[PDB]
């Protein structure tokens, strides 16, 4: 069992260090340490092997060290693309491998970014299937938290709502989606529907209509 | 180019077994150990074991001893991981990953250089259900700053994952496939949106290619203005 901090953060251009430590309620001869970077939705990428060595094409901003029952990765000149999860891994004299629990790196100082909101009405094909879904897609916001409220005309609607957690985009901003399920009758019986997104105390609200 | 290509995602009932394959190309199979490493949703990497295709030797994590085996078929450069008596908490993406080998010994290192693309295994009694796909047409309401947003709604499927490409993978600029919602019904839905120049809409066709491997179903949908 190898312990890593859950989170580490630094400002752009700084150095940060991620630890990888044996819990000591154990006893296993750990030998060769490797480190991995994993961006959202991607496979892990080897950054360091045999404690301190970089594969071809890996930035020299990554360095690896080991002392006794702990190893560490230092990232210098921190860049936005370094936001990712990092894992240590060690082989043992028994030819087993053990991963640490992972550390998420945050780059501090990123500015507020207002959400882009795209609202689609039901498609003709879905209405022909006797269903209706309004699709509210929320993207490019920072920090990564929003709340969503739906309206039929001017009245709140809470039934038939399904909203995702926020997810980290490749550009380090965040995305979420919200879906409102209606019957065709309901969709047609109102003048419009709205998806209202609240982010950091300000709203962006989009409206669609059958007519 | 060294590559590892894994078999497709599937759902398996609790108590069943799953066998995932990993086909190696671009190198002589027997020269490197291959590990299996899994990752439950939102969790960390967990080593399962390795196989040495040259010797047929293996090692497995204590947690899985007696419930996992790893095998290899050299004639087709493929390794396998079979996990039996599946638990709900065996739900995970399973990766195969090649060991780069120690620089100075013909021996494993735990340094894993080339990774397969992963296989999503969902352990659930719920049955597979392929999605319905609907177009999300561009409109003046989805248009701003010279670009228009159009997409596809991928509705009511189980289990994860679904992939969406656009124009058979030729179009990647401005594609945003949003993570799925897990609805109260227990089915997933997702949307994929491509943001394109509005001036392109009269001469460029847009087709979303939706793949739900757990149901072995692919659907292509044309997305046009209405």
């Amino acid at each position: 069992a190898l312990t890593q901090p859950a989170s580490v953060s630094g400002s752009p251009g700084q150095s940060i260090t991620i630890s990888c430590t044996r819990t000591a309620a154990a006893v296993t001869s750990y030998n060769y340490v490797s480190w991995y970077q994993q961006h959202p939705g991607k496979a892990p990428k080897l950054l360091i092997y045999e404690v301190s060595n970089r594969p071809s094409g890996v930035s020299n901003r990554f360095s690896g060290s080991k002392s006794g029952n702990s190893a560490s990765l230092t990232i210098s000149g921190l860049q936005p693309e370094d936001e990712a999860d990092y894992y240590c891994c060690s082989s043992t004299s028994s030819t087993t491998v053990v991963f640490g629990g992972g550390t998420k790196v945050t780059v501090l100082g990123q500015p507020k970014a207002n959400p882009t909101v795209t609202l689609f009405p039901p498609s003709s094909e879905e209405l022909q299937a006797n269903k209706a879904t309004l699709v509210c897609l929320i993207s490019d916001f920072y920090p990564g938290a929003v709340t969503v409220a739906w309206k039929a005309d001017s009245s709140p609607v809470k039934a038939g709502v399904e909203t995702t957690t926020p997810s980290k985009q490749s550009n380090n901003k965040y995305a979420a989606s919200s879906y409102l399920s209606l019957t065709p009758e309901q969709w047609k019986s109102h003048r419009s529907y709205s998806c209202q997104v609240t982010h950091e105390g300000s709203t962006v609200e989009k409206t669609v209509a059958p007519t | 180019q060294v590559q590892l290509v894994q078999s497709g995602a599937e759902v398996k009932k609790p108590g069943a077994s799953v066998k995932v394959s990993c086909k190696a190309s671009g190198y002589t199979f027997t020269g490197n150990y291959v590990h299996w490493v899994r990752q439950a949703p939102g969790q960390g990497l967990e080593w399962m074991g390795w196989i040495n295709p040259k010797s047929d030797g293996t090692n497995y994590a204590q947690k899985f001893q007696g419930r996992v085996t790893m095998t290899r078929d050299t004639s087709i450069s493929t390794v396998y991981m079979e996990l039996s008596r599946l638990r709900s908490d065996d739900t995970a993406v399973y990766y195969c990953a090649r060991d780069k080998g120690l620089r100075y010994f013909d021996w494993l290192s735990g340094g894993m250089d080339v990774w397969g693309q992963g296989t999503t295994v969902t352990v659930s009694s719920a049955s597979t259900k392929g999605p319905s796909v609907f177009p999300l047409a561009p409109s003046s309401k989805s248009t701003s700053g010279g670009t228009a947003a159009l997409g596809c709604l991928v509705k009511d499927y189980f289990p994860e994952p679904v992939t969406v490409s656009w124009n058979s993978g030729a179009l990647t600029s401005g594609v945003h496939t949003f993570p799925a919602v897990l609805q109260s019904s227990g089915l997933y839905s997702l949307s994929s949106v491509v943001t394109v120049p509005s001036s392109s809409l009269g001469t460029q066709t847009y087709i979303c290619n939706v793949n739900h491997k757990p149901s072995n179903t692919k659907v292509d949908k044309k997305v046009e203005p209405k």
